[PDB]
């Protein structure tokens, strides 16, 4: 009967979930966690990555 | 200064090695130019300089 209100909560929580787990993508970089790039790669192009 | 021929690669920012840590260190934010060339007829003798 009132799925119109549930849509708001679904969209908000869904957007938040997409945003938070988007933090895992590497965007082409070597690793998705920065300390890995800092310990296991040379700073001069670690900056670029 | 004078170093071994194989250590011209070691004269670079963010390098890892022996003389880089203990003899001469280049900053990662270094701006400038580096020159390297053989000095065997000058700094090398058959008896050992």
């Amino acid at each position: 009967a009132l799925g119109k209100l549930q849509d708001v909560v679904n969209h908000n929580a869904q957007a938040l979930n997409t945003l938070v787990k988007q933090l895992s993508s590497k965007f082409g970089a070597i690793s998705s966690v920065l300390n890995d790039i800092f310990s296991r790669l040379d700073p001069p192009e670690a900056e670029v990555q | 200064f004078v170093i071994r021929g194989d250590e011209v690669r070691q004269i670079a920012p963010g390098q890892t090695g022996n003389i880089a840590d203990y003899n001469y260190k280049l900053p990662d934010d270094f701006t400038g130019c580096v020159i390297a060339w053989n000095s065997n007829k000058l700094d090398s003798k058959v008896s050992g300089n």
